[PDB]
């Protein structure tokens, strides 16, 4: 990742997850799943889509070639339109080339940024309350209920709530 | 004990995309933004048919060649396809001066009316009758000349006089026109046709002047002809007079064009279809929505921007790292 | 926000804090307030600027059109002339364009990210002294003096010298 | 219940906006617009130079010598050149400035021309340059004029026109820019009765040049009550070049030329005032006093001016997304 | 630096660690040195690398001025050859001036991303068992023998072995 | 004491700098230099085929046959051209060369000449051959000469100058590039003497060209001691078409011509006054060879050959290392 997350500390993707680039997984005595997070996923989609949209339209710019004649005696004025339309015609090759491989790198980046980001936005909130097994996944100390995997995807995680719970059975062992 | 995790997203996608970091990147959704696909035909653009001069040249077409008759009347085009190997042009020898300048003022119009500028009678005491060349078949008539112009010659009597013409453009349109000036080999063939002594063509407009006298002498052979024809267009703008003035050698206008004014000339091999299009271009048809294109740089309508690029395909989905069953 | 930061786990700003980009908002029993970090504003200002003098410098030759006159035997030339011409206006207008397309979205990012190490900056001196709440914010387990904050600032913050009393309320 | 040092950012009752690749509308702190969108309806001077106004005459009205140019006969010296669009003294005796396009750039910069008698009428002996005038040319004061930079030459009333010669070797340091012509009557009885009988030349030439034409004789539509042509010449005597003239009848001969002093120069064909103002860039519709890295007014100017771009607006944020309470 | 890594919470660069763009530096009751990440300076060298040969080869068209005499009857089409050449000259000028700066800024961040993300692997995996000084450096609550520090370095680093040593040692303090 | 690990990064002695859009000056473990702007002041064989050096003629004295430009006469092979830029020996008898520009472009952009007798001095019946020759053309060893590749033809004794035709087919594979002339004498006297009396012409044509032109008989100012002028003209004659000559009379005629072949590669004139040694080049640049691996230069714009795109950058510094922060010794 250049963030690290994607391809990096959060080794692989969720197949499983169909409902959005990025997401939770949780598992607990209830169930388990795969939940895409709505809001990081839509935007993200506005925002690709509006770089894509950016970039044709930016580019919806035609040079336009012409059929012209030239005489036994217009030798030099026929390479003039020669070298002419080949000219812009090599500055708009690159300025595609080179815009595609630009922006996908930093399109790329911009998705690690968008895991890492919500990897770090439940992090700060478990605390100690949890315990950070590898690839961006999270042992609870506690019992966690489908309303507690809801508070911490929308936020309202309640840390005091599990406090006590949490400590007699992290040190238990 | 109870797990959440955090992840992204992974389907079957074998699509990659490339960067300036990484290339061969697989990832999860993407778009393309260049077509290489083209129908290889011509079609009608603005719901307006091509002009296909067959089997002329546009030398042969609006000069008048006796074998380009099927293109004779007026004309409505949206472009112009030239088959390259086009047999039937300037039939009779000599170069039609300014050919490039007049290649491209044809291709700016859309639509020429044909009329008859200057009728036969307008030239008193000479021959309009009896010019027409060997080298200038029809299909049907082994001699004949351009429908366009006359080679006036003259008349049993001995004198060729001083002919003169004028024509008004009163229209609203402006008007192409075409002339030329006889050069026959010898004084043998200058004689015959036209009188004794120092010939002239003349002709004049507000913002024109022209003036030749023939050069004599024997070219080589081209059409078993060694004499030449020089041609000349130009264009009587609205509101503008020509005045004609010749004691011989004149190859005068007859008929000419009111002319009406991007557009194209494509020379070309393609079948012209009962088909629209909205993007033609010189190899093909663009049916298409991408945004660029490496078919051709020669098109007319709403095309693609023209690149040499192979693929120009964005990512807008993540690095696609699927679980490996 | 990209770093997560900025429109993110720091959801507003602050009409208050008037004399920079990045800052401080305290509160004490002495009172709250505003104020910035000058280091990471004068250094961000002044990058921001150099940016957009590389612009302008990069920017500072002109195409020159020229309006000759072309005749009736010109019509070529005249047309590859403007051809010609709208093709490197077609090319500036487009380099312009996007340019500040790209650098408006990395300019944002910037001011993100400077936010981000702002917050880590201070969260890495407070330790288990502080706790962090979501929102960029730290709820201090002991009493912070105005010269306990300015020092948090200053990045001259003394954690063993809050550490014992802060274990207490910690877990009293 | 706790003290709080919380880590933020700026807001500001900011409500201008920009754009990036990923959002539109993004409301910013602190931004720069880089481009300039208002002009001063006017012409200024350049450098503390004023500006040329043509006026009623036309480029070709001032050089030539039209009689009705008369104020801006002389010595000048410009910045830039404004000829006015509905100009109407331009060539007064019908006829085709030959090279007329390659003139206008040639003249177009150029930054001053000074004045002077090329070839005085003493020249030319044995014929007559005081008979030259004509109704086509009039002066505000006179009916029959001719153009003040030329001398129109006619046979003297015993006949006839004499082999007449000028020269002129350029001594000086700036290259001379003239002019001539050759006349072009409408009969036979005009071309006799002015100049002799016979096969009439103009010749003229220098170390670097040849020029050889003769009358071609015949009848043009009526432009000025006028029938007969005029085709005239410039040209360019460069500093040590000698130019020699040579005529047997029908030249328009040089009187008149122009020492020429040739950076990047403007001729501005528009209706704008000429205020007594300074400017640092000049625009073909208006005035740019601006600090501005683009514009979007026009692609012509002269000074040192913005870049043109079509962009309505170009603007970098410099602050950040502003998120106020 | 932008990620703050950089000349940023980390001061300084090292003159000693000679093989590699980021490192670690141990001290040990068995000796003290310098060593490369080796994963990850050959991904940077890879990425880097790639980015050079990208903008080379988007570069391999030139475009061509041509000396061709003009006289001077010819003086508009001259200037149209000029004012021609010089575009492109000033295209190309500005494509390449622009990039070089570009690519540059964003190449320092990427560098400056792998520091910050080298750091933040090994601050996950030591938790409490490390205290922190400054500078991007751990002091560890217990021992670390040569085979505790490589695990460190390769990303395999045993938590609850050393919990209950560096929980005593810390308590101590 | 207690066990520490950092997290770290290189650095070195490194002084090279870099620019970035937010910061200048700033000093980097690696980078790469992408610019050149070294340069080997010299013209260089470039397919191992040696460039043609004019040395003291110019282009037109070269197919004229300028009488001074004999080292150069003959058949000649070329990578490109090298004209000097104060070589003196060029159009000895003054006059214009017409379309010069269009020919200069055409003779570059061509490989290779092989020089022929297209017209032989017996093709023209009924007038003299040998009387021409100027003093504005004198070889090395003669004082009074003429170019090596024009007759200028002129009268016999008997008053009149007759018809003179000639015809050259070319029945072969190659264009052929031809020179002509007409006179244009001061005098009518040195008409009258040197052609016959009455109107003149030189009339010429192809199955695609058409020439004629009369002369113009005017005093024009002295060069090279003549008054004179003679209009110079060329064409090229397509393979499988035919050229006719006819003149009345002031016709310089062709003499010899050349066989021309036309490249496939870029052709190039440089007017330069650099010197050609014995080396090979992939680059060579109007003001030098470029001997270089980078991807820009800032030497010339104007090139034959595989070369760097040119930019006005003075240079191009890509970072490819981090920012070199080294320790502080004292
Ligand atoms: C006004 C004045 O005094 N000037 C001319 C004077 O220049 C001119 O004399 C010419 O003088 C030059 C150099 O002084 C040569 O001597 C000319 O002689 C030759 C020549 O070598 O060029 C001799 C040669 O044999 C001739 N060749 C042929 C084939 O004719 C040529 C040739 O005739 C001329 O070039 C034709 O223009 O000239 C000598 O002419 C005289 C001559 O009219 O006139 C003075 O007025
Ligand atoms: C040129 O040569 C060819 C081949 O011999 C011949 O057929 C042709 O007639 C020639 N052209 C002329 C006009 O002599
Ligand atoms: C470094 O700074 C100097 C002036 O201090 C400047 O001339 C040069 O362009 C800068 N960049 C490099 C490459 O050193
Ligand atoms: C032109 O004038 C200069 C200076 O007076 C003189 O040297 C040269 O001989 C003159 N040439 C002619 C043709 O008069």
């Amino acid at each position: 990742g250049i963030f690290g997350a994607i391809a990096g500390f959060i080794e692989g993707g969720w197949t499983g997850m169909i409902d959005g680039w990025y997401g939770y997984h949780h598992e607990n005595s209830q169930g388990s799943g795969y939940a895409a997070d709505r809001e990081s996923t839509q935007k993200a989609i506005d925002g690709i889509t509006n770089k894509v949209n950016s970039i044709i339209n930016k580019m919806n710019t035609q040079f336009e070639a012409v059929d012209h004649e030239f005489s036994n005696l217009e030798r030099r004025i026929g390479n003039l339109n020669k070298r002419m339309e080949d000219g812009f015609l090599d500055v708009w090759t690159y300025n595609a080339e080179l815009l595609v491989l630009l922006e996908n790198e930093r399109t790329l980046d911009l998705h690690d940024a968008n895991v890492k980001n919500l990897y770090e936005k439940v992090k700060s909130q478990l605390r100690d309350n949890a315990n950070d097994l590898g690839n961006g996944c999270f042992e609870f100390w506690h019992k966690c209920d489908n309303e507690c995997m809801e508070s911490v995807k929308n936020g309202t995680y309640d840390y005091p709530k599990y406090q006590k719970e949490s400590k007699l059975n992290r040190q238990g062992i | 004990g109870d797990k959440i995790c955090i992840g992204y997203h992974a389907n079957n996608s074998t699509t990659q995309v490339d960067t300036l970091l990484e290339k061969n990147v697989t990832v999860t959704h993407s778009v393309e933004l260049l077509e290489n696909q083209k129908e290889k035909r011509f079609c009608k653009i603005m719901n307006k048919a091509p002009l296909d001069l067959k089997d002329c040249t546009i030398e042969g077409w609006i000069l008048g060649n006796p074998k380009c008759d099927l293109l004779l009347g007026d004309q409505s085009w949206s472009y112009i396809v030239e088959r390259p190997n086009a047999q039937n042009g300037i039939c009779y020898p000599g170069v039609l001066n300014e050919l490039e300048e007049l290649k491209a003022f044809i291709g700016s119009g859309e639509r020429v009316e044909r009329f008859e500028m200057f009728p036969k009678s307008t030239w008193a005491g000479v021959d309009t009758s009896r010019g027409v060349t060997n080298a200038c078949p029809s299909y049907t008539i082994d001699s004949s000349f351009y429908r366009n112009l006359v080679w006036i010659v003259k008349t049993d009597s001995a004198t060729y006089p001083v002919i003169k013409g004028t024509y008004n453009n009163t229209g609203t349109q402006p008007i192409l026109y075409f002339w030329g000036v006889h050069h026959p080999l010898d004084t043998t063939v200058q004689d015959n046709l036209y009188g004794s002594g120092d010939k002239y063509v003349r002709m004049g407009t507000e913002s024109m002047n022209f003036a030749k006298s023939p050069e004599i002498a024997a070219r080589p052979a081209v059409n078993d002809q060694r004499s030449r024809i020089d041609y000349y267009w130009s264009v009587l703008r609205p509101g503008e007079t020509l005045n004609v003035e010749s004691n011989g050698n004149l190859i005068a206008p007859w008929y000419a064009y009111k002319f009406v004014s991007k557009g194209a000339v494509f020379k070309s091999d393609l079948p012209i279809e009962n088909c629209d299009a909205t993007c033609q271009t010189i190899t093909g048809v663009l049916r298409t929505n991408k945004t660029f294109q490496n078919v051709s740089p020669l098109w007319i309508g709403e095309c693609p921007k023209y690149v040499k690029s192979e693929s120009l395909r964005l990512a807008t989905g993540l690095r696609n790292v699927p679980q490996i069953a």
